[PDB]
């Protein structure tokens, strides 16, 4: 059996080209197709093409003729898929898939190749501490608000805290900014002697940021 | 060309019991040649890649548990779960390949039905430091609840609250089988100090009457 | 009782196109983890089933055809292709489910210089798995040829030119197609369980 | 005996569509691989599209998609429709017989294909007189000037056929204005000067203009 | 797409002597080529296939050689109408392809051309043009010099030349060399001329009329 590796995150301005990648790995890739699969966010699975590496015959979609190209390097087993102008619309992640024959199932899937096409440029989080007011079980969090692009980490106390702890999917605000929260339920016995500290580091920015969230003075 | 429908777009189940998804095709898609339908089922959980789980309508792929089958024929086809385990809880999709373009369904989320259980709500006011920004963002959060649908509503100065707030959910816990929800409104320096009252309406099945949350601003909440 | 696939892909010698060669496998254990996990091939196009999944299925019988042609042709083996080598030598049906195996054989069927034929000439295209042996006078005019070539009268076959300094598009290939009948009738091979 | 006819070619407009024929004898075109193959003016040879014998058809990367190759056996015919026309499809196309996709063996005499937007113009036809001067005991030389014509070809003979030695029509040059432009002139005995009389045939069909031009000694 | 380059581009040989075409390409087609002939105004006839063999009906002095990239095309003892274009084929790959052709020119004696000149009718005249003709008949080699001088003072960019292709028994050329301008400006002179200059003649050839007699 044999296994599909993609290339990584891709993160551009509209109007730039773009190429991804995806190598084959194992027994059985000479008996492959390898099909394309875009997955936009929240959004279900759509067919884009297909490709046999080993004369490059391709297939495309109607939906996606003219928009992408589908093409194949046989000597290193890759098939890649690019365009040549992004859109916005293009956001979304890129599955390659693999059968072993054509109008057959796809066993073998990459992990995904994550694009985001965006006008905005590379900026850090600014971490503000939402501090319990409560309610006999004493909620608190951090706010991690205005960055891009995609991911940031949050952890509590450096990792030790974990348990009840819900960080949320980031929502997409109309600047073209990305904000989320990281809340957490501890005993209120515990908020008067036990210290509190949110992590928050954003790798694209290289943005580390930690902050004591405690009760407010007021 | 082919296409797919799946039917119901959500489905909720208890553990142990029996998941039902169907998928009704566009055009027949059975080779009589060979007999079998050209038809697959694919498992996606979050954050993961598809996995293929059914083959030919019925054969399941190595490694799958004997609990997914797959049945029908010609333009009808069901995938069914025998004992639906918190594992299972993911968007399954069917896939025509009898011919290209292949085509997928649009999806059928499936989760875990458990008991109601209803939130815990909470409200955070801007801190002061992010008061100095020139910004001001309200935080309400529901946790820990079932079922995921809820009706969060903000109210400054009992004057309902439109297009300045967003609200995010968790992926269902696969310990308690709950949601956990955040909604934050966001209004500028000058705006959120020219009211008093903020407040966060909750309405949910686990309620009795909806619960509100308000704080006044200044005052110590 | 296993499926002699190996004298047909490991033969010393293959035939030519235009008198193509079929071999007729029933009544055993066919082991196809011999053929998609070997690095023997250049191209193994699968239409309709995929190899790795044979390996649990049976048919009524199997037929395993086998001829050389170069590579620039080895893309007419497939359906809905045309071409001298689909139209006038081998055709696939368009519905066709099974395999096309094909790798480079310049060190077997080179020399320095052939021996291999295809036809060039024929009035109308071959119907799916049809074999057109003849060598007939090709009549390319109205008057009769009465057997000798000549204006208007050209030989229907042709030499490949083999040779081993060749691009690899103009060397010969080794081609086997493997095609699967399932009619309603004892279903004779199988995989191993 | 093979024979091979086209015919259909002219100007036409960008984007326009033409059908050229090409009537075959000698052979089977049922049975016969069969191509168009074209050349633009002064340049070289171009394979545009073939018909194998059992009706196949394969195309150039450059006319794929807007040029269909076909034939009619009941009128042993090879037609070649042209869609989309383009100024870059310009061209004299020529029919040819093809020995099984290898190498043509029979050409037919070609037909003019030319795509543009300018307007079609008949041309004016002017004497070039002999000399005066000739020499009354040598040679002298006389001819037709063929200005202001669109588009190509003209043609011309002397003497509606009768005189052909001695004849030389230079190949048409394009001047500054878009239209062609052409003189044929013809050598002659100089006390022939009145014995016989030369008048040139000049016929342009993409006009239909035919004219027959008397070119005298000069009056003195 | 495979690239055939024919070399030379022109060859100009004597008749009885031998000529040599080579044509190279861009993969090897490994002995699919074909060399055509090609005369003005008529159409390619098939000289060889196969890189090696002869065509019906063409005589034996014609021979190919060649094969992988390089293939070269000899005539043996060339004659008074071997002298046309020719063009290498290939049918080794998809799409077939042509070179793009070495001219193949006569080496006869040198021969000074009879020079004419034509005034413009007076029918154009009333039209509102002039148009002055030169006529250079039957001279070889085909490079030769034009001079339209208008009251002793060189003329230039208002006059164009057209020349024939080889006449194929006498070998020659013809030249004709045409001045167009309006009526206005071909009354605004007197002394028309053409001075022709090559290689027959030991001077320039002037050959002149006055406007009006
Ligand atoms: C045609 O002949 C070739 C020989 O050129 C056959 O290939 C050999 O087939 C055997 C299968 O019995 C392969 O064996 C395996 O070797 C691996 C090590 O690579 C070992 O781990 C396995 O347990 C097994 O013993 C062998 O590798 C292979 N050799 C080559 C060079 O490919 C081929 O099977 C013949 N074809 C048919 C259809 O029988």
């Amino acid at each position: 059996q044999m296994q599909l590796v993609q290339s990584g995150t891709e993160v551009k301005k509209p109007g730039e080209s773009l190429k991804i990648s995806c190598k084959g790995s194992g027994y059985g890739f000479i008996t492959y197709w390898i099909g394309w699969v875009r997955q936009m966010p929240g959004k279900g699975l759509e067919w884009m093409g297909i490709i046999y590496p080993g004369d490059s015959e391709t297939r495309y979609s109607p939906s996606f003729q003219g928009q992408v190209t589908i093409s194949a390097d046989k000597s290193i087993n890759t098939a890649y898929l690019q365009w040549s102008s992004l859109k916005a619309s293009d956001t979304a992640i890129y599955y390659c898939a693999g059968g072993s024959g054509i109008s057959t199932p796809m066993d073998v899937w990459g992990q995904g190749t994550t694009v985001t096409v965006s006008s905005a440029s590379t900026k850090g989080p600014s971490v503000f501490p939402l501090a319990p007011s409560s309610g006999g079980t004493a909620a608190l969090g951090c706010l991690v608000k205005d960055y891009f692009p995609e991911p940031v980490t949050v952890s509590w106390n450096s990792g030790a805290l974990t348990s009840g702890v819900h960080t949320f999917p980031a929502v997409l605000q109309s600047s073209g900014l990305y904000s989320l929260s990281s809340v957490v339920t501890v005993p209120s016995s515990s908020l008067g002697t036990q210290t509190y500290i949110c992590n928050v580091n954003h790798k694209p920015s290289n943005t580390k940021v930690d902050k004591k969230v405690e009760p407010k003075s007021c | 060309d082919i296409q797919l429908t799946q039917s119901p777009d959500s489905l909720a189940v208890s553990l142990g019991e029996r998941a039902t998804i169907n998928c009704k095709s566009s055009q027949s898609v059975l080779y009589s040649s060979i007999n079998k339908n050209y038809l697959a089922w694919y498992q996606q959980k979050p954050g993961q890649p598809p996995k293929l789980l059914i083959y030919w309508a019925s054969t399941r792929e190595s490694g799958v548990p004997d609990r997914f089958s797959g049945s029908g024929s010609g333009t009808d086809f069901t995938l069914t779960i025998s004992s639906l385990q918190a594992e299972d809880v993911a968007v399954y999709y069917c896939q025509q390949y009898y011919s290209t373009p292949y085509t997928f369904g649009q999806g059928t989320k499936v989760e875990i039905k458990r008991t109601v259980a209803a939130p815990s709500v909470f409200i955070f006011p801007p801190s002061d430091e992010q008061l100095k920004s020139g910004t001001a963002s309200v935080v309400c959060l529901l946790n820990n609840f079932y079922p995921r649908e809820a009706k969060v509503q903000w109210k400054v100065d009992n004057a309902l609250q439109s297009g300045n707030s967003q609200e995010s959910v968790t992926e269902q816990d696969s310990k308690d089988s709950t949601y956990s929800l955040s909604s934050t409104l966001t209004l500028s320096k000058a705006d959120y100090e020219k009211h008093k009252v903020y407040a966060c309406e909750v309405t949910h099945q686990g309620l009795s009457s909806p619960v509100t949350k308000s704080f006044n601003r200044g005052e110590c909440s | 009782n296993l499926c002699p696939f190996g004298e047909v892909f490991n033969a010393t010698r293959f035939a030519s196109v235009y008198a193509w060669n079929r071999k007729r496998i029933s009544n055993c254990v066919a082991d196809y983890s011999v053929l998609y996990n070997s690095a023997s091939f250049s191209t193994f196009k699968c239409y309709g089933v995929s190899p790795t999944k044979l390996n649990d299925l049976c048919f009524t019988n199997v037929y395993a055809d086998s001829f050389v042609i170069r590579g620039d042709e080895v893309r007419q083996i497939a359906p809905g292709q045309t071409g001298k080598i689909a139209d006038y030598n081998y055709k696939l049906p368009d519905d066709f489910t099974g395999c096309v195996i094909a790798w480079n054989s310049n060190n077997l069927d080179s020399k320095v210089n052939y021996n291999y034929l295809y036809r060039l000439f024929r009035k109308s295209n071959l119907k799916p798995f049809e074999r057109d042996i003849s060598t007939e006078i090709y009549q390319a005019g109205s008057t009769p040829c009465n057997g000798v070539e000549g204006f208007n009268c050209y030989f229907p076959l042709q030499s490949y030119g083999f040779q081993p300094t060749n691009g690899v598009g103009y060397q010969p290939y080794r081609v086997v197609v493997l095609s699967f009948e399932l009619l309603h009738a004892p279903a004779t091979v199988c995989g191993p369980k």
